[PDB]
């Protein structure tokens, strides 16, 4: 465990009467403050893999390669899932867990059928939500699921070259920036249901990834059966400073 | 960690402090400074 | 099931807008993102129909290519376009437009076109004999996704 | 007939939980997978006139 | 565990190797003690218990 210290809120002074500029009122009122902290921790996630001794001569070309590369995609898949959408039982809290959690999922109007769908102005609207650190737009990052793209590239607001210089959709077919926002597509979102999430919105600079471990691979050879065992671990989680920054846009019910 | 044989007396023992003080986003103050000023010698 | 039942008519009351081809990417999924990698190809009617589209014709619709200036619709929605006229007649539920994955496809040849010339002397004729071996063979089973006529 | 090796998909890793960690299921799970062929073949196309 | 020494500020082999060594020397001075005769050292008082 790490644990940091956190710097409380702001006091005030007081207005002093004129009949009190002799007793003891003179001086106003007493401030007062009290620190906090905050703590980081990590989980362990690990795979593992054997090959045994008959199959490498059974076998035209060799088998190890595969097995390496494999492990160490399942790892970065499983890792990349958990912090897109994981929760909290053993596991770390996912962005879409950290949106529910603070009350700050809107529910937008957007259908799961696709009476209507999702436009520039909905994703623009998230930003209200976010409060003081959403004024700044060099400090936030845009992640959206690719049903929301392919909707995005179908708005009505985006169109024409009059309604948005030269980068209407109909002369390059693509979305780039929006509302001032870069763009950026993620597959790992949950399904298109009611009341699921296409999109959120991160403050970046509150966001740390402690680290115990990195990817480790340790071999083994087990002569009673023939067998060669591979491990890999790390220990990884995913932990802000405060309950802020995540806004995440959520289809209707 | 209460995993292996032998164990630590506490999780005082297990953690990192650190002498580090970090403040949230506050508010910008705008009208404090940006009228002149009328200095006074009297009441 | 790349088949889109796209809201066109065949009989015409409806034309075949040019957001109705775009929509066709969608079903792509993951092989639809780059541009860069895909094909179109329409009838010819559908193209006719697409020289009569409204969001196509003002100046500040869309550049200097609307259809009131030049008459020809190139690239469309960052597509460039190509017009074939073996696609089948059009009816319901037949296909107009053919958006496919080019890398996701191979031709697969043993031996090329060969003529070979015979001289049959007991019947006075000279047989003339054109061969090829060829196949049309893709890698994984996706790529390709066609819309079509409603009803 | 020409055969072509497809590559599986991907696996996961787990997530350990802190109760099994001086066990043998602190190495987690085990991920496989097997390979896969695709076949290409041919047809023959000819045509013939005389004179 | 590899998980307990990366897991705590200072180390926990020494404790370890001495807790052993004393576990040995208590068993065995016990059972000359009073160990009885199963799989065990006879001890003095069992010895003269017997006697």
């Amino acid at each position: 465990i790490l644990t940091m210290l956190v710097e409380p809120d702001a006091g005030r002074a007081t207005w002093v009467a004129a009949s009190a500029y002799g007793s003891d009122n003179t001086t106003g009122s007493e401030v007062t403050g009290a620190l906090t902290e905050i703590h980081f921790s990590t989980y362990k996630l690990a795979a593992k893999s054997f090959i045994t001794d008959e199959t490498e001569e059974d076998a035209i070309f060799s088998l190890l390669p595969l097995l390496r590369k494999r492990l160490i995609e399942a790892h970065a898949v499983s890792i990349e899932e958990a912090f897109m959408t994981g929760d909290g039982s053993g596991k770390p809290k996912g962005l879409l867990t950290l949106a529910s959690e603070d009350s700050a999922k809107v529910t937008t109007e957007a259908k799961a059928d696709g009476s209507v769908l999702v436009t520039a102005k909905t994703i623009s609207k998230l930003r209200r939500k976010l409060g003081r650190h959403g004024l700044k737009l060099s400090k936030l990052v845009l992640i959206v699921s690719m049903d929301a793209y392919y909707d995005l590239l179908e708005d009505e607001e985006w169109q024409d070259v009059a309604q948005v210089g030269n980068d209407a959709v109909k002369l390059q077919g693509q979305v780039g920036r929006i509302y001032g926002l870069p763009v950026v597509v993620s597959e790992y979102f949950p399904a298109k249901a009611a009341g699921k999430e296409f999109a959120v919105i991160v403050y970046k600079d509150n966001f740390v990834m402690p680290r115990q471990r990195a990817v480790t691979v340790e071999r083994e050879r087990q002569a009673g059966k023939q067998r060669d065992a591979y491990y890999v671990t790390q220990r990884v989680n995913l932990q802000r400073y405060f309950e802020n920054g995540v806004v995440s846009g959520a289809y209707a019910a | 960690n209460q995993s292996s044989s032998v164990e630590v007396s506490s999780e005082s023992y297990e953690t990192i402090f650190s002498q580090r003080i970090i403040r949230d986003l506050q508010k910008e103050l705008v009208v404090g400074a940006l009228f002149e000023e009328l200095p006074m010698s009297s009441k």
